[PDB]
């Protein structure tokens, strides 16, 4: 019906409208936004990369771009815009082909053709890097960290980025070494230089005071029970209608746990991970004092991931109830450490922990939150851009430039294919070049100067060379000191490629009952 | 409020009368195309049955009132005939407009409809005076249950149903009594069976069985202990049911409630029976005791069924456990727990070869729509069959009777020079609308199609053969065996012809409008 | 009540299945198009749906005429499989066919037999190009395999298709006279495997071992228990309430921890080291049961030992109180298989036996959901391929042959209803038409030519509308058991003529 | 189909250039310019090349669109 036809257009209406202004990308371009939200919420917005994920859109066709935003970042860590902004390039060809009368499936299948032909060329241009040696790890970290928050603190974070993956590095090249193994623990106190890449399982566990599980032969346990006492686990025969009746059961509660925390101290395990599962509430608020009294780190209903970090990395399992002492499935830690930098901050380090050649832990430190932030996010992509190299190596350029190189060279594939799609891929082939034009677009008046030449220049620089948006000027774009790993854009290509044909795979929109 | 009179009322009456004749006219007969009908509830009912349509319609007016009323006097006694009585009432009313528009007062025509309603039922009288006994009529019973099972399209191979309706009427309703028994015919059925899974149960099937198959499937002749008494939770109607609230209570009640049922199930057998039918059943604990005490008995019997198995079997009433006595017992020719061919349909039959005071047709079907497809079809069959097993007076249906009537009617209509000379003649015109609306449904042009029968009446001047009612192209009343009981066709008219005339005598109506029902 | 006369009734009869049929006719037929379910009445969601019911039921079916097929097409899928998209479009086709004949002022009754008799002779012509492929087991293999791949098609299945075409036929080639859904044990979890699944030797079970329990169990004779313990073990004394106040509220939790211990008395009486039960226990209970030294397995699955007892030759029973109310099960090992980060307690008594466990590992349930149905659909079409190993050419080629014959028939067959039989025959070639433009190809020539072309005897040669090409239905593997195709003919032909004969609809 | 037809002689340009073959303007079974024997004068097409871009340039020529309110007679 007309509804099937209009909705894909209506999809192309709302969707393609979003993915376009999604390019001011990079640049100091366009006036800053104080965004009153769809609910009326005033929000100061900048830096489209996060403004991508930040964006609140409605309709199925608009949100798939946020879905598209989410896709590239978690994959590579780089090119958050790279996957979305090209959905502007996609729905360029789509309509024109639907305006050419090309069938949605053909326009769909046209996505796969250019994709194969695209991953062809991006790898053809990309210059291979060694993801084992410290070198391109540093370098891909460098340019990424040069595009990250701290350029200055890109220095120490780099080995902490390079050694982190090289901790978890897998033989030669492969898509592996995720960021889940990496546990980024924000440590209040210290500085960004004081950010510390730790080899082992570090926890974000923050418990009372200090000197608490700083000792040696301090194991970190997980308990899927908690300690006993009358009015903890063991029974009370006395009932409280009376504050005096309240006291003798709490006294008997405290007195018994005091014996149990000894049994945790003699366990060799000076960090129990106390189940968030609550028995009576499980580990007593009267007990937390006593476990900490033995220099054992437990905070009420310990953070669940720490329980899983100790499971995953260390291999710890619950033990028998402390009444029975411990089966000592609590993983092997001959040191667990609470570090106060500047005499402040709570960080549980498990040193000598079982680690499976992985779970490298960067401890991102600072006296401020911004300080920890500026570190934390920067090292993250440095972790990522190296994870990118490891996952898929070499380097292309950055800022959309090498895609125009793909665009020139793909029109040649669009020359060869000799199909409807040879035109369809072609209708898309040069639709790629919109990115650096639209990257430079948003800042001002008397508009038209650089835009077509933002395309024309590269084709003038022909098949190897083009303009570098970050440093300006024409060259081979892949190294101006402008790079992203070959992974990032080929990761960017398929996703938007995928998601758009779904719109064509839409016969018509619906609404659930 | 308001008072609407004359033409206002005249357009208040036939108006609500005209439309519902139309929903049934394309629903009319076997070719009458079924009507999916859906409640506010998300329900769906596919209905060519006027009474079911009327049961489906809460639609509002004295007409819609009288309509939901009028068919269902035809649907119980005669069964089939539900559809024609209404649609024709509209056709009569459809005429009275133009006929009052000719300047003939609505009561000037009124007798003429009833006056000419005489010749039609009188002409119906002429059709077939035949009356056949049960063992002879059983073929005409199923030959009519060819037709009267036919409209619901559950008919052939359902001669099971056709035959079980033969005996079900005879068992309780006699041939000589000619006082209707649809009350002592027990219409019964269950989902999960099949249309071709069909039985006439002579006595009472009780749904639950003996507490175990480890005790015999079979209770002998009689010895049915009629019981209101808990061997499971009583749920008494005088006080409220509550259960044990304490731990020592499950201790003692388990120990107490066992030995009493041990004694009582023995005390039942002490009073004596091979079957104890209990209003309040055996519990699973009382089940093993009925096994342990070595007695057969039914667990659950309906509160009403404790009367049913009493009356329907003629079993002498035993009110309760305290009234247990030897001479008073429920009765049986035999008692079985009978698998019906689908173990999903499983009943314990207390069967009557002694006296059946409720005879049980037990239909089966994959689901409820399918058994009701059978039952209302079996009903109308069972209806006409009972009518026929009383008096087998039949008539060739499909209007060839009325096509033969209408000519004789409108002729004898003219004979009285009174203005109903014309008015009675127009009455006969209505007699032709049902085979008409049937010929519509038949896929035929009724106009020419009736004139075939007209010619056939010009030939025959009674129905023997006819046109199609089922859609085939073999046009017969006799050989197609389109046949109705001569009774209800006259009853259709008698129900159809007067309500019009009765609405003619009542046009004086206090209403703001029609919708007041 | 709301009286719906025939004008909108026939019209509403038409709109209901057509307005859903267009959605499923995308998915159905060959694949040039699908349904992407854009889901908001209930939520903010974006869904991709090849499943008819997932298109049907999720969206409002509220049309009383759409009620019919949404109810009727699902059963056809619930019966022989992949009947949702089928009974819907095909009757929606007839609704178009009726609509013209309706708009041609034709009795629905006149249209009934015109289709209904045409339904037969088409099912007859369907039986013609239905070609029994049972010849050898390798034929029956590849028949089932072509048929298994037939129903899986036009649906999104990642690693599913190639494994179950082995498994479904594996489940068939073991039972021999039927397929096994009684055997294949579908176990779903998060394994990190994309669609990746396998035939599971024995049956794996999901629990973390910890506390004091050693994780692996060797030389394990299972003690089959149909009744385990939940938290407190249920018996005469099993319940108490002591609470007079808020302290006892906290003190009543402590009282039931005693009831975990008396459970050990029952199992220690049985004596078997390995006690496998249905009802799970927790980690604080694991202290008491693991320190007992006997190995009490919690949540041992019924269908799991039902796999064993069938393949191991032993007896899995019901009503377990004392050890011998269920014949003792024999496994070689109760082991923990580690799949990625998972820890799976794994009972291996047998391998790939005539009862198989099937471990479905996926990150998404919906694909695992639509994978089960297409598997649930194929085995049924495979179990009827055990019965009728005719695999009738699909992809619209069947439609053509039936459309050609019935048209040839309507020519001679009636003197009037040649209206509806060809109209029927027209609805046949419809389903072919909608998907060829979906490859860009011209259906007209196809339905004109390739019908007559293969209805002149190319019948193997047929519609590839994935390529928009003319290709062999047997060689392309586009074909399926003569039943399911006739089965999806039965309901849809019936689904249309119901609301076709419906000239009025009451609405309360 | 024009899009379809284009794709073919497109594929033909990958096969063959300045070809004696082409589409069928005669709507035949053969798609050629030779088995079609379709042709023009190499003058004509070249002469035809002249005119198209000649108006394209022509709508450009001056900057003057200014009219009384009449740019059409």
């Amino acid at each position: 019906r007309d509804k099937p036809a209009q909705i894909r257009f209506s999809n192309i209406s709302a969707a393609k409208a979003v993915a376009d202004a999604i390019r001011t990308s990079l640049g100091p371009k366009g006036m800053d936004k104080m965004i009153q939200d769809g609910k009326g919420d005033v929000t100061i917005t900048n830096d489209g990369a996060t403004i991508l994920k930040q964006m609140q859109v409605l309709h199925p066709a608009a949100r798939m771009l946020v879905e598209l935003s989410k896709a590239q970042d978690i994959e590579a860590g780089d090119g958050t815009t790279s996957v979305v902004i090209i959905a502007g390039s996609l729905l360029d060809s789509c309509t024109k082909l639907l305006q050419k009368g090309i069938h949605p499936t053909i326009i769909s299948e046209s996505f796969q053709k250019a994709l194969e032909k695209g991953i062809e060329i991006l790898t053809d241009m990309s210059r291979p890097v060694e993801l084992s040696d410290r070198e391109t790890l540093l370098n891909s970290a460098t340019t990424s960290l040069n595009s990250k928050v701290v350029s200055q603190y890109s220095s120490l974070l780099s080995p902490m980025s390079v050694n982190a993956v090289m901790k978890v590095i897998d033989p030669a090249t492969a898509t592996s070494v995720d960021l889940r193994d990496i546990k980024i623990v924000k440590k209040l106190g210290g500085t960004i230089d004081d950010c510390e890449l730790v080899e082992g399982l570090v926890l974000t566990q923050k418990v009372s005071n200090s000197g608490i599980t700083r000792v040696e032969k301090a194991k970190i346990g997980l308990i899927q029970f908690c300690l006993s006492a009358p009015k903890t686990d063991m029974d009370n025969q006395i009932v409280v209608s009376d504050y005096a009746q309240m006291d003798r059961v709490l006294r008997e509660e405290r007195a018994y746990i005091l014996n149990l925390v000894k049994q945790i101290k003699k366990t060799g395990c000076n960090v129990l991970l106390i189940q968030k599962s609550i028995l009576r509430d499980a580990l007593s608020d009267l007990a937390l004092h006593f476990l900490n009294k033995m220099k054992i780190m437990v905070i009420k209903d310990i953070e669940r991931e720490d329980i899983e970090f100790i499971c995953k990395t260390i291999g710890t399992k619950p033990v028998a109830h402390i009444d029975q002492f411990t089966a000592d499935m609590l993983g092997s830690a001959e040191l667990a450490e609470e570090v106060n930098l500047n005499g402040s901050g709570k960080l549980l380090k498990i040193t000598g922990c079982a680690s499976p050649g992985k779970t490298v832990t960067i401890v991102v430190r600072g006296s401020n939150k911004l300080v920890i932030e500026e570190a934390e996010r920067s090292i993250h992509d440095a972790l990522c851009v190296i994870r990118c190299l490891v996952k898929k190596r070499a380097l292309i350029a950055g800022g959309g430039a090498p895609e125009i190189e793909l665009a020139l060279r793909l029109t040649e594939y669009s020359r060869t294919l000799s199909g409807m799609e040879s035109y369809c891929v072609r209708a898309f082939a040069d639709a790629m070049e919109v990115i650096p034009s639209t990257l430079a677009e948003n800042a001002g008046l008397n508009p038209i100067s650089t835009v077509t030449e933002l395309r024309n220049r590269h084709a003038q620089g022909e098949k190897t060379a083009g303009i570098n948006v970050r440093k300006g000027g024409i060259s081979n774009i892949l190294e101006e000191l402008v790079v992203q790993p070959l992974l990032v854009s080929v990761s960017a290509l398929t996703l938007a490629t995928e998601t758009v044909r779904s719109i064509l795979k839409i016969d018509d929109v619906v609404n659930t009952r | 409020k308001s008072r609407l009179m004359g033409l206002e009322a005249l357009k208040s009456h036939i108006m609500a009368a005209k439309a519902v004749a139309n929903t049934m006219r394309t629903s009319l007969g076997p070719n009458g195309l079924d009507k999916m009908m859906v409640d506010k509830d998300g329900d769906v009912t596919v209905t060519n049955d006027g009474a079911t349509i009327l049961s489906m319609m809460d639609v509002d007016h004295q007409i819609a009132k009288l309509m939901v009323e009028l068919s269902k006097s035809q649907d119980d006694e005669i069964g089939d005939g539900t559809t024609g009585v209404v649609v024709l009432a509209g056709a009569l009313l459809e005429e009275a407009e133009q006929l009052l528009d000719r300047g003939i007062h609505p009561i000037r025509i009124a007798d003429g409809y009833e006056q000419a309603a005489r010749v039609a039922i009188e002409h119906l009288d002429k059709i077939s005076d035949s009356v056949l006994v049960d063992i002879k009529d059983t073929e005409p019973l199923i030959q009519t249950a060819k037709t009267t099972l036919g409209s619901k399209v559950v008919n052939s191979c359902h001669r099971q149903m056709a035959e079980i309706a033969v005996n079900a009427v005879l068992t309780v309703a006699d041939m000589e009594r000619r006082d209707v028994d649809f009350e002592l015919i027990k219409v019964e059925g269950k989902v999960g069976g099949r249309l071709e899974d069909t039985k006439l149960i002579k006595g009472v099937i009780v749904d639950k069985d003996f507490s175990h198959p480890q005790m015999p499937k079979k209770v002998e002749d009689a010895k049915i202990a009629i019981l209101t008494c808990p061997f499971e939770p009583p749920k008494p109607k005088t006080k409220h049911k509550l259960d044990v609230t304490s731990v020592e209570d499950y201790k003692a009640l388990q120990k107490y409630e066992k030995e009493k049922f041990e004694e009582m199930i023995q005390q039942i057998k002490e009073t004596g029976a091979n079957l104890a039918i209990c209003q309040w059943g055996f519990d699973d604990e009382a089940n093993h005791l009925l096994l342990q005490n070595n007695l057969p008995a039914v667990r659950w019997v309906g509160g009403p069924e404790i009367e049913l198995i009493a009356i329907a079997t003629g079993g002498r009433i035993v009110p309760r456990f305290s009234e247990l006595t030897a001479e008073k017992l429920g009765f049986a020719g035999l008692v079985q727990e009978i698998s019906f061919g689908t173990t999903k349909d499983k009943m314990l039959v207390i069967e009557q070869c002694k006296n059946s005071r409720a005879v049980t047709i037990f239909i089966r079907g994959g689901n409820k729509m399918i058994i009701e497809e059978a039952k209302r079809s079996l009903h109308d069959a069972l209806c006409v069959i009972r009518n026929l097993i009383r008096d087998n007076r039949v008539v060739y249906g499909g209007g060839a009777a009325e096509i033969s009537c209408a000519l004789a009617v409108s002729q004898e209509a003219d004979k009285c020079p009174t203005l109903e000379q014309y008015a009675m003649r127009a009455f006969a015109d209505a007699l032709e609308v049902i085979p008409m609306a049937l010929s519509e449904n038949s896929g035929m042009n009724p106009i020419q199609t009736m004139t075939e029968v007209r010619a056939r009446q010009v030939k025959e001047m009674n129905p023997a053969l006819g046109i199609d009612c089922l859609h085939k192209g073999t046009n017969d009343m006799k050989q197609q065996h389109v046949i109705e009981t001569l009774i209800g066709k006259k009853q259709q008219i008698s129900l159809a012809t007067q309500m019009v005339r009765m609405i003619l005598k009542i046009d004086d109506i206090r209403k703001p409008g029609e919708s007041e029902e | 009540a709301d009286e719906e006369r025939a004008e909108t009734a026939r019209l509403t009869s038409f709109i209901g299945a057509i307005a859903i049929g267009d959605l499923v006719k995308s998915t159905l037929g060959p694949k040039g198009m699908d349904k992407i379910l854009l889901s908001s009445g209930r939520d903010a969601s974006l869904m991709v749906t090849n499943d008819g019911a997932t298109i049907l039921k999720n969206i409002g079916v509220d049309n009383p005429a759409a009620k019919v097929l949404v109810d009727m097409s699902r059963v056809q899928d619930d019966e022989v499989g992949d009947g949702t998209t089928s009974v819907t479009v095909l009757a929606a086709e007839l609704l178009r066919e009726a609509e013209s004949l309706i708009a041609k002022k034709i009795h629905p009754q006149t249209i009934i037999a015109g289709w209904r008799e045409a339904t037969k002779a088409a099912r007859e012509a369907l039986l013609s190009s239905a070609v029994d492929h049972g010849s050898d087991e390798v034929k029956f293999r590849q028949d089932l395999m072509n048929i298994a791949g037939t129903t899986l098609s036009s649906k999104l299945l990642t690693h599913h298709k190639d494994h179950f075409t082995k498994l479904a036929v594996e489940a068939v080639l073991r039972l021999k006279g039927s397929g096994n859904l009684e055997a294949i044990h579908i176990i779903k979890k998060l394994g990190g495997s994309l669609a990746d699944s396998y035939l599971d030797e024995g049956f794996l079970l999901d629990k973390k071992i910890g506390v004091n329990q050693p994780k692996r169990i060797e030389n394990a004779k299972i003690l089959i228990a149909n009744t385990g313990m939940d938290t407190d073990k249920i018996k005469i004394f099993g319940s108490r309430v002591r609470v007079d106040s808020t302290a006892k509220v906290a003190e009543i939790e402590h009282a039931e921890k005693e009831k975990m211990k008396e459970k050990v008395e029952r199992i220690l009486k049985h004596g078997i080291n390995c006690f496998i039960n249905r009802q799970l226990i927790y980690n604080y209970p694991e202290q008491l049961f693991g320190a007992a030294g006997v190995m009490a397995i919690e949540h041992a699955d019924f269908a799991g030992v039902e796999r064993l007892a069938l393949v191991t030759g032993g007896e899995i029973a019901s009503t377990f109180d004392h050890p011998e109310l269920v014949k003792l099960g024999s496994c070689k090992l109760i082991e923990e298989v580690m799949i990625g980060e998972d820890k799976l307690i794994h009972f291996s008594g047998v391998a790939l036996g005539e009862a198989c466990t099937i471990v479905l590992r996926g990150a998404t349930q919906q694909i695992l959901d639509e994978a089960e149905r297409s598997l649930h659909d194929a085995l049924c079409v495979l179990a009827q391929t055990v019965k009728d190993s005719r695999t009738v050419y699909g992809g619209g080629c069947s439609e053509m042959l039936m459309a050609h014959a019935v048209t040839q028939l309507a020519n001679r067959t009636p003197g009037k209803e040649a209206v509806a039989m060809e109209s029927y025959a027209k609805a046949l070639r419809m389903l072919p038409t909608i998907i060829a433009d979906n490859a860009g190809y011209d259906s007209a020539d196809l339905v004109a030519q390739l019908r007559a072309a293969h209805s002149e005897g190319n019948t193997t040669a047929g519609l590839d509308m994935r390529e928009g090409t003319i290709g062999d239905m047997a060689i392309l593997g586009i074909t399926e058991s003569f039943q399911v195709k006739r089965q999806v003919l039965l309901s849809a032909a019936e689904a249309a003529e119901v609301i076709l004969r419906v000239d009025n609809i009451i609405k309360a």
